RNA sequence: UUAAGUGAAUAAGGGCGCACGGUGGAUGCCUUGGCACUAGGAGCCGAUGAAGGACGGGACUAACACCGAUAUGCUUUGGGG
RNA sequence: UAGUGAACCAGUACCGUGAGGGAAAGGUGAAAAGCACCCCGGAAGGGGAGUGAAAUAGAUCCUGAAACCGUGUGCCUACAA
RNA sequence: GUAUGAGUAGCGAAAGACAGGUGAGAAUCCUGUCCACCGUAUGACUAAGGUUUCCUGGGGAAGGCUCGUCCGCCCAGGGU
């Protein structure tokens, strides 16, 4: 259909209290000590479980 | 399962992607794509151990025919074709092996699509 | 004796609603930890804000203050830039206008 | 699915042209209009 | 300790007041252009080729202006330093 | 947004095969003295240091209202038509 | 001039995957490999029509329905 009507400026940010980013784990490295994602080759590391994985 | 495309179009994505890490042993991808790469390489290395006809004749389905690799001659130019390379070489690596031949690794989402990342690799 | 220093960035050519999502996750954190935070989001307002931060420390640095590890990050703000305007040719021969929008964008540095 | 500005060199010119608007005294009306206010292009 | 009764405080978000910013160019002031007239001049140009134009000329040259293979100009008479 | 349509390279750009129709667009400072040099960044853009009586006069450049978009905070708000 | 609708509808019929380059940055640029589509045409030559889009070397503010180190886009030479 058409919307009937202005909606006001309370009715925009009473919807949008659910439009966020929001951040997941992070853990620290053992290596390095920086944060980093869980389950997640660390990339500057380089490292996961003490390997030098991404090497090659 | 896990759907992906059309009926036949699975099938050339497989064929591809596990045509290759007969060559390489390192292949950057998705996640879902590294899952069925999995599935369809474990079974495709447990035929490497046979060494019959069956052994071939049936690594005729999931083995590009034309494909090369070589680190090899003696005084020539000779070729390895990607499935003698099962039948030499990957069979007689994982001969004491049970199951699970391949690692999966998590490293970034991609930056084009936000799509998660993925190695794999055997040992 | 002043602390906080500025960095600001004009008429980014990103969206002023978008990036304000990112600057809810920064108000009022440590700068160390708020770059890390910044390097995992997937956004393309993610690698920018980026630039603003290492701005603002290189100015701590090289103009004012000491202590790198002792900063908070204060106050960021999204302003709206001008926009440009463009059309498109929709159907049935008429045609309907397209903005395309810019942001301004600022990030203060105190120390504590 | 013909649409109609379907151009030709000869008929631009062998309608609109400059000699086809001297030779009337309808023509030079058209030429002696346009030139009050000092258009650049008189015909094409 | 039991039982009956009374009940404050915090905000995922929002409203009002204040304070500081960003987009946008109203308003204040201004004039390089117009409008309406006055007094005087002048009231035609053209086969000796008109009005209006096209193409070219500069050290570099896209445009405006000026000029015309003698082309960003030539001769002479007066002014001026 | 007045005054010619036009104070700005205007009967121009733009539109219609054609006769024809026809816009928008003025303002740094007294003087360009229009930010040497350093710092982050691929740049754009900013922060110091300078020029200037004044840079929140930095070339979109005098003053800079309203709708509209943000930041911070004194008080209120989850049995209410 | 700026809102609401709303970060919604849409992104204009198709098959891609990996390795290695260059680069501040890469699904989207280059190179290789295999796979796939048309094949009285999605192949070759020409008439109008368009009017420099063609070639060589550089660039990324805007155009490209995303990205872009690339282009029928921008700069500079040069070919009929
Ligand atoms: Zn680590």
């Amino acid at each position: 259909a058409v919307p009937a009507r202005r909606t006001s400026k309370a009715k925009k940010a009473k919807r949008r209290t659910h439009y966020k980013l929001t951040i997941k784990g992070l853990n620290a490295c053992s290596n390095c000590g920086e944060m980093k994602k869980s389950h997640h080759v660390c990339p500057a590391c380089g490292h996961y479980d003490g390997k030098d994985v991404m090497s090659k | 399962r896990k759907l992906g495309r059309t009926s036949s179009q699975r099938k050339a994505m497989l064929r591809d992607i596990t045509t290759d890490l007969i060559i390489n042993e390192r292949i950057v991808t998705t996640e879902a794509r590294a899952k069925e790469v999995r599935s369809t390489v474990e079974k495709m290395i447990t035929l490497g151990k046979r060494g019959d006809l069956h052994a071939r004749r049936q690594a005729a389905t999931f083995v590009r025919n034309e494909v090369a690799s070589v680190r090899e001659e003696d005084e020539s130019i000779v070729v390895e074709s990607a499935l003698q390379k099962l039948f030499n070489d990957l069979g007689p690596r994982f001969a004491e092996r049970q199951g699970g031949y391949t690692r999966i690794l998590k490293t970034e989402p991609r930056r084009g699509d936000a799509a998660p990342m993925v190695v794999i690799e055997f040992v | 004796q002043i602390t906080s220093a500025k960095a600001t960035a004009k008429t980014v050519r990103t969206s002023p609603r978008k990036a304000r999502l990112v600057i809810d996750l920064i108000r009022g954190k440590s700068v160390a930890d708020a770059i890390s935070i910044l390097k995992f989001t997937p956004n393309k307002s993610a690698g920018i804000i980026e630039k603003v931060l290492m701005s603002a420390v290189a100015n701590a640095e090289n103009n004012f203050d000491l202590d790198v590890e002792s900063l908070v990050v204060s106050e960021a703000f999204v302003n709206e830039g001008p926009t440009m305007k463009r059309f498109r040719p929709r159907a049935k021969g008429s045609a309907s206008p397209i903005n395309k929008r810019t942001s301004h964008i600022t990030v203060v540095v105190t120390e504590k | 699915m013909k649409r109609t500005y379907q151009p030709n060199k000869r008929k631009r010119q062998k309608v609109h042209g400059f000699r086809k608007r001297m030779s009337t005294k309808n023509g030079r009306r058209v030429l002696a209009s346009r030139r009050r206010k000092g258009r650049k292009v008189i015909s094409a």
